């Protein structure tokens, strides 16, 4: 596998 | 790795089905459903597609909140870090966009990490896009908050090479 989104 | 994805990464009808498999306990339930309606309203606008909620695992997107190893093979990491992950267009897990619990969920505002902003870009990625280079665009891959409107042209340039 998924794409992911992170915090800075 | 060689976990490959089938078919090409796009749905092939028009009304996506979603199923809110379960909840955080950070917002009352009828608030996290209309985070996610909101979400998904900024895609329907600019696609020829709806977002039917169901209530079965018979759906083509799965929305689930998990912690650490919560089922795919890709576990979360705790509090900060990954914050949220999705899966592109397709049967099965594709199409599957979960939300890692151990984050303090928020909306506009509030001190943790907008739930409504998470979904909209993890929404972007089980609809069939990218990440994207563009550094205000909702589909870059770290998160900011903004009281702004979210989709920028490149979000919809690439929205629209697959939907129309
Ligand atoms: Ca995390
Ligand atoms: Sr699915
Ligand atoms: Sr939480
Ligand atoms: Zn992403
Ligand atoms: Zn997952």
């Amino acid at each position: 596998x998924p794409l992911g989104f992170a915090a800075r | 790795g060689f976990q490959t994805f089938e078919g090409d990464l796009k749905w092939h009808h028009h009304n996506i089905t979603y199923w809110i498999q379960n909840y955080s306990e950070d917002l009352p339930r009828a608030v996290i459903d209309d985070a996610f309606a909101r979400a998904f309203a900024l895609w329907s606008a600019v696609t020829p597609l709806t977002f039917t909620r169901v209530y079965s695992r018979d759906a083509d997107i799965v929305i689930q909140f998990g912690v650490a190893e919560h089922g795919d093979g890709y576990p979360f990491d705790g509090k900060d870090g990954l914050l949220a992950h999705a899966f592109p267009p397709g049967p099965g897990i594709q199409g599957d966009a979960h939300f890692d619990d151990d984050e303090l969920w928020s909306l506009g505002k509030g001190v943790g990490y907008s739930l409504f902003l998470v979904a909209a870009h993890a929404f972007g990625h089980a609809l069939g896009l990218d990440h994207s280079s563009v550094p205000e665009a909702l589909m870059y891959p770290m998160y900011r908050f903004t009281e702004g409107p979210p989709l920028h042209k490149d979000d919809v340039n690439g929205i629209r090479h697959l939907y129309g």
